[PDB]
DNA sequence: ACCCCCCCTTCGGTGCTTTGCACCGAAGGGGGGG
């Protein structure tokens, strides 16, 4: 098969990202995969004359202890051309959506020769016993934003016979994964996904066929979705029958901040109860005019803000906060104070022991949700020190993609998203 | 099979009056992460799922019941013992098959 | 319909005899992905002992006490579960419950909606 | 001189050769420059047969030939060097027989790209380089990857012998007897000779082996002798070289401190600086540690890695990584001040990360940590902090001074405690402001401030309330900046004003901090707002 | 004259705690390797 010409965005060179250290498990697992991929022509050995590099690490195969090979093509995707030469709004409505790893198809299509040098990565050595063993891809690499677009002409041909016989099944693709939504239940959705697994096999598309693990963690449950039951976490005011002047100060501050999102929130009647200079622990009864204002504020906070629509020309931003006792709250937005979704997570892996294991699970959860609702990956504002995150996050990663993220340190003045 | 995980509860029985605070521990013979379920079995009745995943209360369970974990030392606590709470409590692991139960802790009145 | 599990088939059995217990499931289908049934026995006065678990994908998990003797099955047509207990001894005299096993999330899996329990006694 | 295939190298797009002017040389310089340039032409390393030119100089060793390729390097293509790090003897396993070899004339034993030799022109009388020249930025990277390909068929045909290739330096060892070892070593010497690498017997089959600046022994290892400067009057350039060697020593010598000596570097490079008392004590303590000889052991993959961190004070930490007690694989230290405000718990987390990364590099796994912090102290920190934080498998060890949290802000307001309402304000152009408080019991006070900012006034108002209150006090303010600092529970800061607040909070019994929005009519905050 | 790693201090860019303040990455001093 011929090769599609691939170029970079105008005025930008290739990626030059240093390789981070890897454990012995992953180094032994990466050299075993790279040799099998070099004997099969998928990758070819190179040297220091290639001035580009991108980080490579290892994750776990689905429902298995065998190691996988994952490349962090984030900086390369930012520099490759925009492949242009539709997102299903009903995918987020299906009773069930299953994710299928179809990245094996990419290892069959040869890659543009004048582009393979931008795909270089380096394998390190324990204690630097050996210098860097470099390679480059000859085929479409998994996790590269150009692979699904180049293969989009081929996949649409494969799925069209299946989509005809099943015209009520949405199929959306993002990177190496297929998002198959259906309205079936009582085992019917499970059987139809295996029909698609048999269809892809007849065209030569291998998919993970391992039996779902019965021992925790049930990581395979992350690939089984039910978007029709997803809820939003609204701003909630404290519910009390007796208030101290300290409770009302907290309440006024939370309302003053909430007014930046909801314009109809008023404070006058509640702040009128803090006119004197009384002790913080003193109970004050509420006037009939203040209770009416609190009721009208609760009524406003029931429904999300209107007049906020998704803009495909803009990027998505995801902010996450740690609430404690395994609780995490998040908001997705394109413009400030105009959230498209507010959610909450709880009872995640490491809820009793590991904050980093919780945060990585939440980041993958939010990203999977944003892929189903809008077809984009958000840019994350992670509440963690930079060195803490980069030390540990690869040990808990499971997706074939990696979203962009930055780090923040915003102490909680008020607890807005969780009361 | 000697590779099975062993769940050891302590004590095997205890006596408390209404309003007391009761603690019941259950130690696992190996690391089972946080994958533990607690069950309540009143006399003559079938077992009821009380707590799942170490600390999550099952639907319908009052706020006096709590579950915690310190490595392999799991703890079920009852803040304000009630007449409805006098039963036998079993811990159960599911980190690995075969699943195993603790020997049980009987909470009596005295 | 609420979730219900009703065991049946118990009774007195002679040494070396066998017995099949039924667990009729109402309120949920055994064909549902993530759903399984679980058998647990309790000797009179003693504690709970886990026995077997069949899952939605015909996956079976047995205890060492019953390996080679007990066989767990499921008929999705009648939406009931079975436990064929061969080679019974007096150490198998107990009340036998069937419970609903379900992998509900990445982290949650327990036993809920326990049946009333059927009694099995072996002579000696 | 080597049959290996050439490495295609180009130049940056839109650039030409150097074409620089050679600056004049002395009479004694061209003497050896004419004697060595002829030896390379006869040896097959150059050819005097190209409008480019690069300046050339020489420095006595005898002499030495070095060409200034700074203009060619600025025009040559970029490279990705294959040397990702530095090996460390703590990662080596115990070997019965060991040999260390070096390759002479390494860069001159590798043929340069034919289509690129044009740009390697220089006048003395003009020559052209036919091998990798010294001074060209691509020469080291191209040599290393060439050396690796040569050693691959040997290392594949002998999977029970370890070769630590660093540039042209080789460490070889195996569990074979001294006979088979010296035999297989000669098999290598002929293998590198077959590819065009001379091994001048710069050869050691003689313990103790001097490798990478260390001293490898059959059952131990140590760093090569370290000679600290013993100066009369200390100048800043002498202090810089002192802390540099102490850092190099802290990898096996435990308990090295450097902070006080480095505080003298805070600056003309030749100014004689008088040592402080503390810096003169720190240097003396370091000299005491270096007086006794300390060694390290080798790695054993069957045993677990253990890392133990001790607190040294003033934001200084040291650690030892060991598998068997009292036999260190290596040591190290952490003494970095990330951020303006921090505490001992944050820094310990940062040290656990540095040790983790360093352990992945050397051994490829995370050690089990032994830390001087109680499990309940760590539980309180990470379950309450707003940022995610975690530490791998670790156990508490009671070697004081333990790590603790020196105070705690109350979650609910204190009943029966005098509540305060502080606020601060300053003028941007005037650069002058004030900060005061108004209590619920009627007390009032305002203190004028000079040469402060808006944030400095809001912190000063909190300081006043803590001074004019008892062991228990409630404080209400508008500064969310001041809360973001105090809520992080810092024990050490760079600003003197915050450290004054830190000491005040430890003296108290209960302190409650709360935030209210300004200009919304909150009584107390509205009263003290007009007073500033 | 070239290439790699480490620590410590300084400085400038960058986004909120907003026109001050904090955090971070590069550069320049030193150590070490070839």
């Amino acid at each position: 098969i011929e090769t599609v010409p691939v170029k970079l965005k105008p005025g930008m060179d290739g990626p030059k990202v240093k390789q981070w250290p890897l454990t012995e498990e992953k180094i032994k697992a990466l050299v075993e995969i790279c040799t099998e991929m070099e004997k099969e022509g998928k990758i070819s050995k190179i040297g220091p004359e290639n001035p580009y590099n991108t980080p490579v690490f290892a994750i776990k195969k689905k429902d298995s202890t065998k190691w996988r090979k994952l490349v962090d093509f984030r900086e390369l995707n930012k520099r490759t051309q925009d492949f242009w030469e539709p997102h299903p709004a009903g995918l987020k409505k299906k009773k069930s959506v299953t994710v299928l790893d179809v990245g094996d198809a990419y290892f069959s299509v040869p890659l543009d020769e004048d582009f393979r040098k931008y795909t270089a990565f380096t394998i390190p050595s324990i204690n630097n016993e050996t210098p860097g063993i470099r390679y480059q891809y000859n085929v479409l690499p998994q996790g590269w934003k150009g692979s699904p677009a180049i293969f989009q002409s081929s996949m649409t041909k494969i799925l069209e016979p299946f989509k005809k016989q099943n015209p009520d099944i949405v199929i959306y693709q993002y990177m190496d994964d297929l998002y198959v939504g259906s309205d079936l239940e009582i085992g019917q959705h499970r059987t139809k996904i295996e029909e698609l697994r048999q269809h892809l096999l007849r065209w030569g598309l291998t998919t993970p066929d391992k039996k779902h693990q019965k021992e925790p963690p049930f990581l395979w449950m992350g690939y089984e979705l039910h978007p029709d039951k997803w809820t939003v976490q609204p701003i909630v005011l404290p519910e009390k029958d007796s208030w101290t002047v300290n409770d009302i100060q907290k309440l006024v501050g939370k309302l003053n901040w909430a007014s930046q999102i909801y314009p109809g929130i008023k404070v006058r009647q509640l702040s009128k109860l803090l006119r004197g200079t009384k002790a913080l622990t003193e109970v004050i009864p509420l006037t009939e005019e203040a209770e009416l204002e609190l009721a009208e504020n609760r009524e406003i906070l029931k429904e999300p803000v209107h007049g906020v629509y998704y803009d495909p020309s803009k990027d998505l931003i995801a902010e996450i906060q740690k609430q404690g006792q395994g609780q995490w709250t998040y908001q997705i937005y394109q413009e400030p104070f105009k959230n498209l979704k507010t959610g909450k997570y709880a009872r995640m892996r490491g809820a009793h022991t590991n904050d980093v294991k919780q945060l990585t699970e939440a980041v993958q959860k939010i990203t999977t949700e944003s892929i189903v609702i809008w077809g984009k990956t958000p840019k994350f504002k992670l509440p963690i020190q930079k060195e803490t995150w980069e030390t540990w996050w690869t040990e808990y990663w499971q997706a074939t993609w990696i979203p962009e993220w930055e780090f923040v340190n915003t102490p909680p003045l008020v607890k807005l998203w969780y009361q | 099979g000697g590779s099975d995980i062993q769940m050891t509860q302590s004590p095997s029985s205890l006596s408390a009056s209404v309003g007391d605070r009761v603690t019941i521990t259950c130690r696992a013979s190996q690391d089972i992460s946080s994958y533990l379920n607690w069950y309540q079995q009143k006399p003559g009745k079938a077992p009821k799922l009380l707590i799942y995943y170490t600390s999550s209360l099952h639907s319908g369970v009052p706020s006096r019941f709590s579950g915690s974990r310190s490595g392999t030392d799991f703890t079920l606590t009852i803040s304000s013992l009630q007449p409805e709470d006098f039963a036998t409590y079993y811990c159960q692991q599911y980190s690995k098959f075969p699943w195993t139960f603790g020997q049980g802790t009987k909470v009596e009145i005295k | 319909m609420e979730v219900q599990l009703v065991e049946s088939g118990g009774g007195l059995v002679q040494p070396g005899g066998s017995l099949r217990l039924s667990c009729a499931a109402s309120g949920f289908s055994l064909s549902t992905s993530g759903i399984g049934v679980t058998w647990v026995r309790q000797a009179p006065g003693k504690g709970l002992e886990w026995l077997a678990t069949i899952w939605w994908d015909d996956d079976n998990r047995y205890a060492d006490s019953v390996k080679g003797r007990f066989t767990i099955s499921a008929d999705t047509s009648k939406n009931t579960a079975y436990l064929q207990m061969n080679c019974l001894t007096a150490e198998d005299t107990a009340v036998y419950y069937c419970a609903q096993s379900a992998i509900t999330s990445v982290t949650d899996s327990a036993m809920d909606h326990w049946g009333q329990g059927t009694l099995v006694t072996v002579s000696s | 001189i080597s049959p290996i295939e050439t490495v295609p190298v180009k130049l940056k797009p839109g650039m030409d050769g150097p074409k620089v002017k050679q600056w004049p040389l002395t009479e004694e310089k061209i003497k050896a420059l004419v004697e060595i340039c002829t030896e390379m032409e006869k040896e097959g390393k150059i050819s005097k047969i190209n409008p480019y030119n690069t300046p050339v100089f020489a420095i006595k060793k005898k002499w030495r030939k070095l060409v200034d390729f700074r203009e060619l390097n600025k025009r040559t293509q970029d490279f990705w060097e294959v040397q990702l790090g530095i090996p460390h003897p703590a990662g080596l396993k115990k070997k019965k027989s060991v040999t260390v070899l070096d390759v002479g004339d390494a860069y001159f034993s590798v043929p340069l790209d034919e289509d690129f030799r044009k740009y390697t022109a220089f006048t003395i009388i003009r020559y052209q380089y036919n091998v990798l020249p010294q001074g060209w930025k691509g020469s080291p990277a191209i040599f290393q990857s060439s050396m690796t390909k040569i050693l691959e068929p040997f290392k594949k045909q002998n999977p029970d012998i370890v070769i630590y290739q660093y540039m042209d330096d080789l460490y070889v060892g195996s569990d074979l007897e001294i006979g088979q070892h010296r035999t297989k070593i000669e098999e290598l010497r002929q293998h590198l000779l077959r590819w065009g690498l001379t091994t001048p017997d710069k050869h050691q089959k003689e313990p103790p082996f001097l490798w990478m600046g260390y001293e490898l022994h059959p059952d131990k290892w140590t760093v090569q002798p370290i000679v600290l400067p013993e100066k009369d009057s200390w100048t800043v350039n002498d202090i810089q070289k002192l802390v540099g060697k102490l850092n190099w020593a802290s990898q096996i010598y435990p308990g090295i401190k450097v902070r006080q000596l480095s505080k003298l570097l805070r600056k003309a490079l030749t100014e004689v600086i008088p040592l402080t008392e503390e810096a003169e004590l720190e240097l003396a303590e370091n000299r005491e540690i270096l007086k006794e000889p300390v060694h390290g052991v080798y790695y054993d993959p069957s045993k677990d890695l253990i890392a133990e961190i001790q607190k040294q004070g003033q934001g200084q930490w040291t650690y030892q990584i060991y598998q068997e007690p009292f036999k260190n694989l290596k040591t190290g230290k952490y003494a970095r001040m990330r951020g303006a405000h921090t505490n001992d718990v944050k820094q310990l987390t940062e040290a656990v990360q540095k040790i983790t990364t360093e352990s992945i590099v050397i051994w490829g796994k995370t050690p089990k940590f032994k830390l001087p912090i109680q499990k309940e102290t760590w539980e309180t920190w990470w379950t309450e902090y707003w940022q995610a934080t975690w530490i791998p498998e670790w156990e508490f060890v009671n070697t004081p001074p333990l790590v603790k949290l020196w105070y705690q802000l109350e979650k609910e307001p204190i009943v029966g405690a005098e509540t305060f309402y502080v606020d601060g304000a300053a003028n941007r152009e005037t650069k002058l402001g004030k900060a005061g408080y108004v209590t619920n019991k009627g007390r009032q006070k305002v203190v004028p401030l000079t040469n402060t900012t808006n944030q400095k006034t809001e912190l000063q108002a909190i300081y006043l309330a803590l001074q004019d209150s008892g062991l228990e006090v409630n404080i209400v303010t508008d500064s969310q900046y001041a809360l973001g600092i105090i809520q992080a529970q810092p024990d050490k800061s760079e600003s003197e004003l915050v450290n004054q607040i830190i000491e005040q909070l430890i003296k108290k019994e209960k302190v409650y901090l709360a935030w209210v929005p300004a200009h919304k009519g909150i009584g107390g905050n509205e009263q003290v707002d007009k007073l500033v």
